[PDB]
């Protein structure tokens, strides 16, 4: 079914901003709810920040509000994630994810179609 | 387990016993008590390994328990004014809260 | 023409409760934002707070927010104010209004068709 | 005076510098400064003395001033972001507030 590829990722600078980039294959992007997971070295996917499939509402998790602020364009099947003020720890494989039901959660399990993948590190 | 919003796979806690909260005046208390039987007793959840920290896990829990429950109700007519969806927040997640670290006991 | 009328007021000693009610005559009451307006003693009438026609947002002063609570019952005509932890400098006249345009605002003019008001005593003695 | 969502007696005052804020981070400072002329740079509001303080004045100000300006701009196919609209408040809070100063020294 639909393919979710990331880019965007690199190397920043603390301090720095990356825009990441979530491209889906097919038609029907906009019906459905997005999410941005990442994972640190030794560490699983955590939650990082969702987004409605309409994007009236968004969610994010505590160590990234106020500096990540997450997006999409409908009609370019594309959904983003501006990183400000980068911080070391935030170094990780960011995923995109494809919400499953009509609720966006913070739970591993409420997201499929997981993407490959992009690499960000936060070093001076 | 079961299926919220279209998506399976959520946990149904046991029933639990409603605490009583004080809100700092006796009108709220009184209104808490005498309304609190429209409020949940058990809280939808996801297994904790599903999470990375309790935070999340409670957020979840909260949004997903008020959420089935309002639909649930609605149907039997129900209406939730501004000061229940308050109350209801408070009470589901100390319930959440409890939740957590209940089901935390097996992953140590 | 639609006319409002406050009830419920009185004689409540610091750290009381009371509720407040503003009655609408007519057919059109779930048409219109309504609000209410304060006036203490020597001042002028001020903004309390507002809630839109279908009860989906609301608005509050400052010195009221966390302690007063507006709400409305569209079936029975009639809008709410809950006022917790009340305070003596809360005593005053209250009137209810209905909102003139579709945003609630905190303007004395964002309102008309002003009730006659209820005056609330907030003092222990 | 100006009619903002059926309700009339909006005062609009007159063009304004917007001003040169700066967020903490470049990224959002540069955001700004490339995106500020789609922002308002005069504000609607009402006259002082239909409020009691300057808090209920400007909040009136900042509230009425985003609508219209997303009324009258979101026809042309505009789109505000989550995070223009943030910006937004910032400074039509700033404007605001120079306008209400501005109108006190009549009262
Ligand atoms: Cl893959
Ligand atoms: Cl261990
Ligand atoms: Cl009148
Ligand atoms: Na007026």
């Amino acid at each position: 079914q639909v393919q979710l590829q990331e880019s965007g990722g690199g190397l920043v600078q603390p301090g720095g901003s990356l825009r990441l980039s979530c491209a889906a294959s097919g038609r029907t992007f906009s019906s459905y709810n997005m999410g941005w997971f990442r994972q640190a070295p030794g560490k699983g996917r955590e939650f990082v920040a969702s987004i409605t499939s309409s994007g009236d509402k968004s969610d994010y998790t505590d160590s990234v509000k106020g500096r990540f602020t997450i997006s999409r364009d409908n009609a370019k099947n594309t959904m983003y994630l501006q990183m400000n003020n980068l911080k070391p720890e935030d170094t990780a494989t960011y995923y995109c994810a494809r919400g499953l039901g009509i609720y966006i959660i913070r739970a591993r399990g409420g997201y499929d179609h997981w993407g490959q993948g992009t690499q960000v590190t936060v070093s001076s | 387990g079961a299926v919220v919003g279209g998506l399976g796979g959520y946990m149904l806690g046991s029933a639990m016993s409603r605490p009583m909260i004080h809100f700092g005046n006796d009108w709220e208390d009184r209104y808490y008590r005498e309304n609190m039987y429209r409020y949940p007793n058990q809280v939808y959840y996801r297994p904790v390994d599903q999470y990375s920290n309790q935070n999340n896990f409670v957020h979840d829990c909260v949004n997903i328990t008020i959420k089935q429950h309002t639909v649930t109700t609605t149907t039997k007519g129900e209406n939730f004014t501004e000061t229940d969806v308050k109350m209801m927040e408070r009470v589901v997640e100390q319930m959440c809260v409890t939740q957590y670290q209940k089901e935390s006991q097996a992953y140590y």
